[PDB]
């Protein structure tokens, strides 16, 4: 259950 | 010419005296035993500290005026004794007759309800003293001060509706944060307890624990029902989520230790709604909970990792949040209760 997110950057 | 909080308190503290009413005095010698002289030094020594750490100069406060701070402690005093009257007063062992002693001589209420009345001094005038300033100078634990916050609110009703907010505002920042820090004494009220954790159902449906975890358990809720109305969720996720949040309270309490609460409620809704066929993105999730008040930038973007060395909500969740909380949220690729 791994976030392949980079940044919360974007809104 | 004043504030509206300026005048407000100037009107609250009108006529009254920065000593004990023969109406508290009353009440103060019909016990076997008389607490005046421990509150007058109480009273004395907070007054004290207040002036040295206001009197003095710190890196990020800079330090006032002696004149300033004896008219900002002789107010407090006079809500302290305003205040005190009407609690014990409206008591029920006055209304029955029966002896206060024991009520008179707990010195941490004495101690946080003076803490509150400098508080609520302090930012009706705007000071540059932010709270945690008073409790941090003054040697109070967050985690017993907040229960006088409840007992202002409800004893004085000429607070204005701004000093009620305030109040209420850091009552939250205490279950937030300041009372789940490392030297909190949360940590050792879990200890006498075996380390177990109050669940929702346990204090929801007496207890320094029980009364915290009800307030932390309360403000949660309200939390998550605004994050699942505004990305429009299932009720049953709402409910799954829950009960993830409260796993991580009962059975990974530490998580919480030097740490925010809403970091492990914005976890606990990624993982279920990736677990299960909502899958809502960090990205959606904090576009919706930067609308929350309490929600600051550094809640997902400073979170502590280990210690020290701080990264931000999405390394959290990667590299200790999944690892300790897979095994129950992988269980949904018994629920409790959301209360009101």
């Amino acid at each position: 259950l791994v976030c392949h997110e980079v940044d919360l950057d974007d809104l | 010419e004043f504030t509206q909080s300026v005048s407000r308190l100037q009107s609250i503290v009108a006529g009254l005296k920065n000593a004990p009413s023969d109406q508290l005095i009353n009440i103060f010698e019909s016990c076997v035993r008389n607490p005046v002289e421990n509150i007058m030094k109480i009273l004395k020594g907070i007054g004290e500290t207040f002036c040295q750490h206001y009197t003095q100069s710190t890196d990020e406060q800079p330090g006032s005026h002696i004149d300033f701070a004896v008219n900002r402690l002789k107010l407090a005093e006079i809500l302290y004794y305003k205040i005190l009257e009407t609690v014990m007063v409206q008591e029920t062992r006055r209304l029955h007759g029966m002896d206060m002693s024991v009520l008179l001589e707990q010195d941490i209420f004495h101690r946080s309800l003076m803490a509150c009345c400098l508080e609520i001094v302090l930012f009706a005038y705007s000071s540059p003293r932010t709270f945690p300033w008073i409790i941090e100078v003054l040697n109070l634990q967050p985690f017993y001060f907040y229960k006088v916050i409840e007992v202002v609110i409800r004893s004085e009703e000429g607070l204005s509706r701004d000093m009620v907010k305030h109040l209420n505002s850091i009552e939250e920042q205490i279950l937030e944060s300041l009372a789940w820090s490392h030297d909190s004494a949360l940590w050792e009220a879990l200890q006498v307890s075996a380390n177990k954790v109050p669940t929702c159902e346990e204090v929801i449906f007496t207890g320094s624990l029980a009364l915290f975890y009800r307030k932390v358990y309360h403000l949660a809720s309200v939390r998550l029902r605004d994050l699942c109305l505004k990305l429009d969720v299932s009720n049953e996720l709402r409910r799954k989520i829950w009960t993830c949040f409260e796993f991580t309270l009962v059975h990974c309490p530490d998580l919480m230790k030097d740490r925010h609460l809403d970091q492990l409620l914005l976890c606990a809704f990624y993982i279920m709604a990736k677990v299960t066929k909502e899958e809502r993105t960090f990205q959606e999730i904090m576009k919706s909970y930067r609308n929350q008040p309490q929600a600051n930038s550094h809640v997902y973007r400073s979170v502590l990792l280990k210690s020290e060395e701080r990264g931000d909500l999405i390394k959290f969740y990667n590299t200790i949040y999944v690892g300790r909380v897979k095994s129950f949220a992988l269980k949904y690729d018994p629920l409790s209760p959301f209360p009101h």
